[PDB]
């Protein structure tokens, strides 16, 4: 398993994690639920999986985040310079899977955030942000070290 | 900077806290 | 009737067993409420008689069968290998069309957990590993000399 | 290897069960 | 038992708290009589069952409460701070069952007195005022040690 | 006459059973007032004779039990194991048209103190409690061995 | 134990409703 | 002032209900 | 204050509880020399909690002594025991008051064990208390009150 | 096993009286 | 329980009786009054409670008893010869705990008036006059079976 | 050799006793 | 001495127990009686002993003992393992003579309940729960040490 | 359980009377 | 900083986390630690007295059942490296932080301890081997490049 | 592999306690 | 594993065994045995040292006899061998053991002791000798490298 695997089975396993933490989180942004699965891929299994475990923590810290990223003002051209320098800085001090489903639920709040203030059509900007972060900063190699996302579910 | 870095201290409590679900 | 006669008559008897079992039960997957189903085929007879010809012993153990499934976790590459060494262990102690019935309803709970787990458009994955378990470890030769799939409605 | 022998034997058990049913 | 699954609960164990001692102590609020629950739900019997215990000990102290909470004056904007202020110092001393419907029964007391001064469709933010404050203060964590809203049935 | 003849024909010998006797008791639970009854079948009667027939010594025995309930509460989620386990014992010193009737009795019961207690939309499941425990524990064929329902 | 008391009163009606 | 007098009210309805519950 | 903090802190404020306690309990050698953090605030915390359940601790004394003599805690199910009762002290609830209950059990468990020929087990006693504070969350309620310096 | 309970049952007896005096 | 384990645990459960024994035999010899104990055994334990439950017999015959130990005079190089005589009478009936008692009691005899009479230093044999035996004499496998000395706590 | 008899049925009566 | 030399005589200790204090107390068992014993048998001795010497105390218990192990009723299934059961704590607390005698007495106590309540030819059974549990619980070796069945010819 | 404690505790009584009698 | 360089550098840390660590412990023995040379004017010296200091009462407790585990191991000169590798993948199987690289070096003095004390004497070169091979193989000396290098420990 | 195995988690627990006291 | 490989093995195992046995009896002399000094990093140190401590608790019970037995026997630098020869056929005459090979063991380091105080100076190296030529050439070697070797002792 490459850590260049990793990488490109992580568009995959983001764009469905938005897809169904969304989908629980609705029980409001349509590009998240006309968000398109690939069919038949276990990274879709994936990021259903680890769209669910954070579902209590992620529950509470909600209100606080939203209103520490109405103060960033993240635009089309700062974001991806924010997104790294937050996700710099929860790797500076270690790694673990919890941090790995951390720094995808900040993907999702970074992107649900500017849908909301009015950058639309951001999404697969987003996605490349996770993709190419994980990518320069050993998460990817991290994880293929592992086995790969699908070690993620145990 | 300094939002910044709130940001990413909440991530590490969240993501600590589900890494102990998934351990 | 030969056994390559029952290994391709084996796809509609399943996609069909599906289609109508998926609908008393719903009385969800989409890919089984949409699945299509050929015209004057006896072999959609078939899969409507075992699919009622199982219902009540089916619902009885659906929570044990549930929970079973998700400790495995199948995906979309070790999903034949499991498919398989469940249905060599079903089997390795008899024969009958009971179990050939219960071969056919654990393609239907694999294909609707991995659904509901989040691989998609993967029923055509598991009409495959029924027909090609059937050829390939004599069940497809053990009907066909009976008379085929037919021999069933009674 | 242990899980998916227990998915084995229900499946007898209601694969016998359905037999009977049909027999 | 996970936090995140008494708080959800926490709508349920509410809803059915107003309406099961509104049915009580209305032998109105429009809100809390054509209140709906869900069926078929264990929070459904648990909120019967926290609001038919202590009745005397609520019907003991209206004068005293619906006092103070007139000359504090709740409004709609005020109303989660002072929601929150109360409660910290609620279980400061310490946690029992006892404060626990303590909790809620206030939240009745809340939705129900507010209600009387002109805020109306406010029943749905008391709700909010009570699963907001359980997860984010350790009150749906020392409940997810014991089992969960249920195990209140004893 | 299939015990699954027998077994899917339970389903209104409940519900009419349910109708019918809590109509007894009445002269509430708007579950079963509510309850659509099925047209044109023998069943709505055969739950019907089993509803009356059994007011006599029922109405009597109601304090004695409601009490136990209370004591036992059951939930959405342990009213099977109960349910089951209670209909169990009472079946293993032997059985009669007595105790067949005395079974729909439990399930008016008990889908009567959970909606007595907060728990709505459960009538439908306390018929499948009746419904499953009869064939998975040789009531449905028995009862087969007779001609069905209709015997009673 | 509640479990037998149960059964065994619905025992009594049973055999009195035959 | 108030805030407060309402919780220890609360309190005594809380620990009240406790040796009822327990 | 974290969680990881309370536990630390916890060591001390044992070590330093037991030692005022059995002094003023006077008016065991491995109870006298009990060794003392110089300068910590823990250290007069052991002491605090150790002066106000005087009148509690002075009136359950035979209580608690023969209870214990029939347990008989040995070297091997002593955590088991210790973890045992003190999760049944705060499954009902938890205040100030059961916080120093517990404590207590400390003291009175050191003690017995003594006396009953358990030399220097004193140093796992401390460690039962930490260990059953930090896995069942009471070390969590002390830190969200501001760590132990709260309870003065 | 009834006596571990009947220690945690006075234990608590002594903790909610000395609760009653801290606070 | 293992037999030897039994054995080696018997190195210590002697050590505590003696120990107790003579703390309470007073109510001397620094032999054993600073007999050094090991911390954190439950082998003390049992030294301690059989010390005090066979005091009171352990107070009668002290008079008749040792009388016979002069008439029969022991030496440090027949001890272990007449140690072994006794002990092997004393088993020769039947066995139980209360006669494992008297052999630790005759430990505790032997090893005083060995001192009493200018017999010095001689506790370290009288322990393991008491070890050997048993492991050679089928008392360890006695002792071993049915839990080990942690079972004479009752 | 008599004395010895001796000893070992004391002991007796006294873990019998025990 | 080898405890498994204690373990074929006890197959004769017992019949001859068995029998020997089964005419005694007549003063039945088809298979008791019918029960026939090796000739030059030493061991017959044994059991002809052993069942006279603790007669008197024998024919004290027998009240209560009649009616304790028919609500016990044991089987042809159960048998060996309420024998064994039953054995184990007659043992944990002691080992003596009369112990290991009052354990015999008991397998006749067994024997013979399980005749009168309908078990035929279950004597020979009775007696493998016997050695079978001596064997397996170190009470064959406790008559190895100290000699063997012969020495029990001193009380 | 209770049969089979009673019933062995009965034989020690008699497995010492019988041990008086041997020894 | 490269991975190199740190794992150049690790030998000083953990010869000096040794020495400064027993040096600790036995003012409160193994004197390969005790006459352990350190190495005159260097900064990993200083970052191996810090990460011994750091870690002593979360040590001082589990010093126990360190103790019989490694007893019941029973490493020797040849397979002590493959225990250490085993051992060490699983501790970083879920995840790295700065506590689990001092656990790391706690542990290559656990081990150097154990086996010296049992008869494996001067086995000190390779343990730091063990350590310093370890975690340039699997990736440990990367994740302290890509930090500053071992001097970062020092906050 | 199941004593190098609860090797590795208390090393892993004092490494994450450690871990609290540094950062 | 070779038994011509179990041989040199012998040479620091013996060794081992002579200094930790003699050591841990002084701490409850033959200077020649305090000064011994020992192969570093080698397993057989670890064996040495484990065979040492496994038989002390036996070995304090039987220290008289030998030493009075070896009075008699008057060893001397000629004659050493073949008593020592002799009696070591004679422990594996009726058998083979991991035990009497420690007990074989032991011996080398009761006569190595008893030549010293008798006055026979400088002698360990031909006592361990003794021990390795004995055990090549009656099938003591090949016996353990069938086990696995001396390290097989470490469980």
């Amino acid at each position: 398993m490459s850590e260049e695997q990793v990488a490109q089975d992580t568009e995959e396993v983001f764009r469905s994690y938005v897809f169904y933490r969304h989908q629980q989180e609705q029980e409001a942004d349509p590009e998240m639920v006309t968000l398109p699965l690939q069919p038949s891929s276990t990274m879709g299994q994936v990021g259903r999986q680890l769209a669910i475990i954070g579902d209590d923590i992620n529950r509470r810290y909600d209100s606080e985040f939203q209103t520490m990223l109405q103060h960033l003002q993240p635009t089309a051209e700062n974001a991806y310079e924010y997104f790294t320098k937050i996700a710099t800085s929860l790797f500076e001090s270690g790694i673990n899977w919890g941090r790995v489903v951390a720094l995808l639920g900040f993907g999702y709040r970074l992107a649900l955030h500017v849908y909301q203030h009015g950058l639309t059509g951001f999404l697969g900007q987003v996605t490349r942000f996770v993709v190419d972060f994980m990518l320069h900063h050993s998460i990817a190699r991290w994880i293929a070290q592992r086995g790969g996302w699908v070690a993620a579910l145990n | 900077e300094e939002i910044i870095h709130k940001l990413a201290m909440q991530l590490r409590h969240i993501g600590d806290n589900i890494d102990h679900r998934m351990v």
